[PDB]
């Protein structure tokens, strides 16, 4: 059936072996998309000027 | 790896792809959101230097983000690509390629809208894209056709996963479940299903009409050249009401399993509720010109377009009478998704009260692009859909994760949102009652009573968020952990009075769907023998 | 000429991947993956001057 | 038979107190920006 | 004919039952079957309690779903979450534009609502339209 | 339509006395007390007759706590009790309220 059933096997990122915390790239993953909406602020901004 | 994550074919993993695009797309809109009531909070430019387009451009970021990314697939996406085929016994679903195309077309049409926002400025037009203001001589640069294209690509994946549900769910039923006897969630999916395939093209055709008119020259909505800006609002608005009755069906769908499992008691009628929902179905079909009261129509479409919007309020009637019903009478457990299914049925009665009230078009003519109509509807966006998804998480990711979530901090989560945003949404009532209209960045300073209120209310609801997203990660490392200490809770259902202690260790799950008795987390191959009915 | 049995011995006795089974299956894929590397990452080079606005130049 | 106490004496020493704790829940769930008219300025406080 | 058990290794049962090495959970319940098969007159009183304690009692399974001393605990989370949501917005509130438009004053406000007077506004409700300091 | 109070008493007295195990006692006094109506007093002493037959004196004691939350007095409480004393000293089942004195 060829795909190895676990707890932590059901989500397409690791979590238990990992060399980084998990902490980061979980609240880089969220943080990320949190600051879509900044940076999209930032470029319109600047692009009529005022920032 | 990345056969499992990249060519799946296999339903879960995609339903947690939704939802995991789900998730990230809902706070990239409530992060607009909150730039929103910033900006809103009071008169005067605040925080954006003047740039009222870049306003609508984050109004309606903040519009399709939140529906046709977190809602549709965090609801039909991932509760029902998962829930749908463990729930009839299916072993996947019918049309498993269809499946993998319909969630990889959506983070496609996520960077057509950021780079839509990216250029000129943003489709600064509604989240009603409505013509002239759409087309070239209003907004110029490509950004609308890259918002159109992300509309269309969530139009193909909602459309090639609703054919998906409908076929296995006419097609994949197990050995005793005929369509009487679907559990009540399936039956909201297939109704959506239906909503979905039967509203999902005349949207298709408005937009890539509007493409066209844009792009090749053509006059299907310039008057200049004989079209009528009229004819979109109906082709937008024909998909636009079954668009927010499929967001809601699914909710149904959820609370009804909630309330039953956490009454423990069943659903008080649960036929006549399934002909509420179909009848909801069908008559939101007919309903679409209720938004349209106001742009010159006859008197008696406005007599009729009144009196089929209200015949809508007998069988949500009958749903929550019948949820009020099986709630009478029972053991109520206190635990989160029941928490949530109450807060959901008050402040949706609240919100289907003032849409009762908006439905008059002799009263409409008062209350039209008003914040009475925003109000209406954060009434049953936020605190039905969104509701319904926490109850829908809290309740069914102990199953699915396999890991338990610290219940006291998702009891703080639920009542910092039920405050908060109750606190936003109820002051807009009152700003529309005395004629603030939508969509402006900047108001006059007489209503600038009212939007500070609401803007702290906003405050409280994203950290609200911000608990709810700590809550995910202690669930995604200490919930092994949660269920060896008790800061969780583990039995969704207690004993009753007479059973005792090991009799319900032996009877440790009592629920009427396949969807507990599942191994935690599921099988890759669950179903290889069917599951028996009978 | 009614190779389908030929055609089913050898697309059940293989465990590379279905789109490799058949024999002629380079021809079409390695010029595939080509096509498509050249054409997925074309588009996004393109970005850059598309939100400075640097338009294509008719020369 | 009718056993001694009346029926809804029996509960009307129930829910007596549920009239008055309703009142409170609503009257905090709808009263709220009563309190912000209350502290505002619209009083010239 | 299983006789009774000791008293010192049942007295006070419901407290000490969860701070219990849990293989003597087990050959505490099985003898309180055996015992029970008797006339119920026969047993002490010091049982009946034990016996309806693992049964009916407030433990494992029928745990609370809040325990006594954390509606306490939400409450002041709801509260401190309300004080920080507070706090982050008037710190946020701190970085906006530093200038207040002309109008929100009482050197605008009353002259407005004399404006307002002088047109003769709304008679019913109030036409004063002074909220600022 | 639906069910005699006479027919009903005449039901689980028979259910009562169909039972095997624990499992099954505690599942028909569930059935029996899940009900609009408080079960008659030939319906419970079935039932303690039950419980009596399976060796469980816990479930002996929730009888009554069961009777006592479904009656609506403490008057038809001590009626009840006066009702089926008898069976209470012949099987000697103690109420919670003496165990478990507050
Ligand atoms: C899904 C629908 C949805 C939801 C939830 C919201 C929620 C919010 N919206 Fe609204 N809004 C719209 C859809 C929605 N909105 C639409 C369609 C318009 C019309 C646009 C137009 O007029 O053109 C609009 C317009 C609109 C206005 C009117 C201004 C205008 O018309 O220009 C305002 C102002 O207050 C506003 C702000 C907010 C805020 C502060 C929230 C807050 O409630 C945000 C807080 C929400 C959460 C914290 C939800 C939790 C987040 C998740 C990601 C869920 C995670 C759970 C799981 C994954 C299980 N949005
Ligand atoms: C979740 C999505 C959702 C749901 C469920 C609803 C539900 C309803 N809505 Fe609404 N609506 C929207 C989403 C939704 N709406 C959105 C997004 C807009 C703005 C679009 C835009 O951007 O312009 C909108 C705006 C809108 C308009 C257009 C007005 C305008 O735009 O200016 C109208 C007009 O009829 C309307 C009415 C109703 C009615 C009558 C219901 C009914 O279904 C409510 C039924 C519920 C009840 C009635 C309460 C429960 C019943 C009882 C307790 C029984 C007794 C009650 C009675 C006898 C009344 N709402
Ligand atoms: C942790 C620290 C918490 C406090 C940090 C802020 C301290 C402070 O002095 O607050 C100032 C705000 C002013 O907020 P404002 O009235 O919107 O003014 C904005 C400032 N400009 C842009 C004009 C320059 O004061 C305010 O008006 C905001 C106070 C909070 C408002 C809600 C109070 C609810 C109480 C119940
Ligand atoms: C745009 C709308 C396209 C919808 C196609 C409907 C097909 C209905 C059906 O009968 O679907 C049958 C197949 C399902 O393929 P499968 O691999 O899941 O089959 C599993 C069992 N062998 O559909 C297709 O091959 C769709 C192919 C899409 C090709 C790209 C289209 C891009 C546009
Ligand atoms: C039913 C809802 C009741 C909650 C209202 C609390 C208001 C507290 C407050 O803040 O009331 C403050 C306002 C101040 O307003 P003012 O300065 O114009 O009047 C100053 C001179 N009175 O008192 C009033 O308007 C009049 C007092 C009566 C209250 C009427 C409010 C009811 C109208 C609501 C209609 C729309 C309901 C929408 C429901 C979805
Ligand atoms: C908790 C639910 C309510 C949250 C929002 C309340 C504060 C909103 C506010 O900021 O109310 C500001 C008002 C007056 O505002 P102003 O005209 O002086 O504003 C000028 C610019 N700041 O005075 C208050 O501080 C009232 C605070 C107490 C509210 C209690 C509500 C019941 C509990
Ligand atoms: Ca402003
Ligand atoms: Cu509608």
């Amino acid at each position: 059936v060829h795909f190895k059933d676990g707890v932590y096997e059901n989500i397409p990122f690791k979590v238990k072996g990992r060399k980084t915390p998990y902490a980061l790239s979980h609240f880089g993953f969220f943080a990320i998309g949190f600051a879509v909406p900044f940076v999209a602020c930032y470029v319109q901004l600047k692009k009529s000027g005022a920032f | 790896m990345v056969q499992r994550w990249l060519y799946s074919t296999n339903a879960k993993d995609i339903a947690v792809l939704y939802f995991m695009l789900a998730i990230f797309s809902g706070m990239a809109g409530t992060a607009m959101s909150l730039i929103i009531r910033l900006e809103l909070a009071a008169p005067g430019s605040q925080y954006l230097h003047g740039n009222s387009q870049l306003f609508n451009v984050l109004v309606v970021g903040h519009a399709v983000l939140m529906i046709f990314f977190l809602v549709m697939p965090a609801l039909i996406g991932g509760f029902g690509n998962y829930l749908l085929p463990l729930m009839i016994g299916a072993t996947d679903t019918a049309f498993p390629r269809i499946n993998n195309i319909a969630f990889w077309v959506l983070p496609m049409g996520l960077v057509c809208l950021v780079t839509s926002t990216l250029v000129e400025s943003g489709a600064g037009t509604g989240w009603t894209v409505y013509p002239p203001l759409s087309s070239i001589q209003a907004h110029s640069g490509p950004s609308v056709d890259l918002a159109i294209f992300a509309l269309h690509l969530t139009s193909i994946s909602s459309l090639l996963g609703a054919i998906n549900f409908i076929v296995t769910t006419l097609n994949m039923r197990t050995n005793g479940m005929t369509m009487h006897k679907l559990p009540l969630f399936v039956w909201s999916i297939f109704i959506t299903a239906f909503l979905l395939l039967l509203s999902l093209p005349v949207l298709s055709a408005g937009i890539t009409m509007l493409l066209l008119d844009r792009n090749f020259n053509t006059s299907f909505f310039e008057v200049s050249g004989g079209g009528d800006p009229i004819l979109y609002e109906h082709l937008f608005w024909f998909f636009g009401h079954p668009e927010v009755y499929i967001l809601i069906i699914p909710g149904f769908g959820i609370i009804s399993h909630v309330v039953s499992t956490y009454s423990k008691k069943p659903v008080f009628g649960e036929i006549s509720m399934v002909y509420a929902m179909a009848s909801i179905g069908l008559l939101g079909f007919l309903v679409w010109s209720h938004h349209m009261y106001i742009v010159g129509l006859d008197a008696d479409t406005r007599a009729y377009f009144t009196s089929a919007t209200m015949i809508i309020a007998i069988p949500t009637g009958i749903k929550i009478f019948s949820w009020l019903a099986t709630i009478h009478g029972g053991s109520i457990r206190l635990a989160t998704p029941m928490l949530y299914a109450i807060a959901f049925l008050f402040l949706f009665t609240m919100g289907g009260l003032t849409g009762v009230a908006l439905a008059n078009a002799s009263l409409d003519v008062a209350f039209h692009d008003t914040y009475y109509v925003v109000g209406h509807f954060h009434y049953v966006l936020s605190m039905g859909a969104i509701f319904s998804l926490f109850a829908g998480y809290y309740y069914w990711s102990p199953q699915i994760l396999g890991l338990n979530y610290n219940e006291k901090l998702a009891q703080i989560q639920f009542w910092l949102i039920f405050i908060g945003a109750n606190v936003i949404f109820f002051p807009m009532h009152f700003l529309g009652i005395n004629g603030m209209p939508r969509r402006i960045p900047d108001y006059p300073d007489a209503f600038a009573g009212w939007n500070y209120v609401a803007s702290i209310g906003s405050f409280i609801a994203t950290l609200s968020l911000f608990l709810f997203i700590y809550i995910l990660y202690d669930q995604l490392v200490n919930g092994l952990n949660n269920k060896v200490n008790n800061k969780s809770v583990i039995y969704n259902k207690a004993p009753d009075f007479v059973e005792s202690n090991t009799i319900f260790n032996l009877n440790t799950v009592k629920s009427s769907s396949i969807e507990f008795l599942l191994t935690s987390p599921p099988a890759v191959h669950s179903f290889n023998t069917p599951a028996v009915q009978s | 000429a009614n190779k389908v049995i030929q055609l089913q011995k050898i697309f059940q006795s293989s465990t590379k991947p279905l789109w490799w089974r058949h024999p002629r299956s380079a021809l079409y894929l390695y010029p595939f993956y080509a096509i498509f590397a050249v054409a997925v990452v074309t588009p996004l080079l393109y970005i850059p001057n598309a939100i400075r606005g640097i338009k294509a130049k008719k020369a | 038979g009718r056993i001694g106490e009346s029926w809804v004496i029996t509960e009307g020493r129930r829910l007596i107190p549920e009239i008055f704790q309703w009142s409170a829940v609503l009257s905090v769930c709808l009263g709220w920006p009563g309190a912000v008219y209350f502290f505002s300025k619209a009083r010239k406080a | 004919q299983t006789k009774a058990l000791s008293k010192a290794t049942l007295t006070d049962l419901p407290e000490r039952w969860e701070n219990m090495p849990n293989l003597e959970q087990k050959e505490i319940a099985d003898n309180l079957t055996e015992r029970q098969k008797l006339p119920w007159k026969t047993l002490n009183n010091e049982e009946i309690k034990a016996a309806w304690y693992i049964s009916y009692g407030e433990w494992g399974p029928r745990r609370p779903v809040h325990g006594k001393g954390d509606v306490a605990f939400i409450t002041k989370g709801v509260f401190l979450g309300l004080g920080i949501s507070f706090g982050l917005f008037g710190l946020v509130r701190l970085l906006a534009n530093p200038e207040t438009p002309k109008t929100m004053n009482r050197e605008w406000q009353l002259k407005s609502d004399e404006y307002l007077k002088s047109k003769n506004a709304n008679p019913w409700g109030g036409y004063s339209q002074v909220q600022s300091k | 339509d639906e069910e005699t109070f006479e027919e009903f008493t005449a039901r689980y007295e028979k259910e009562f006395d169909e039972a095997y195990d624990l499992f099954e006692v505690q599942r028909v006094l569930n059935n029996c007390f899940s009900y609009d109506l408080v079960p008659a007093p030939a319906v419970i002493e079935k039932a303690l007759r039950a419980a009596r037959r399976v060796n469980d004196l816990p479930t002996a004691i929730r009888v009554f706590e069961a009777l006592k939350y479904k009656v609506e007095n403490e008057d038809q409480y001590k009626a009840y009790l006066d009702e089926l004393k008898d069976v209470r000293q012949e099987l000697g089942v103690p109420l919670k309220e003496e165990l478990f004195p507050s």
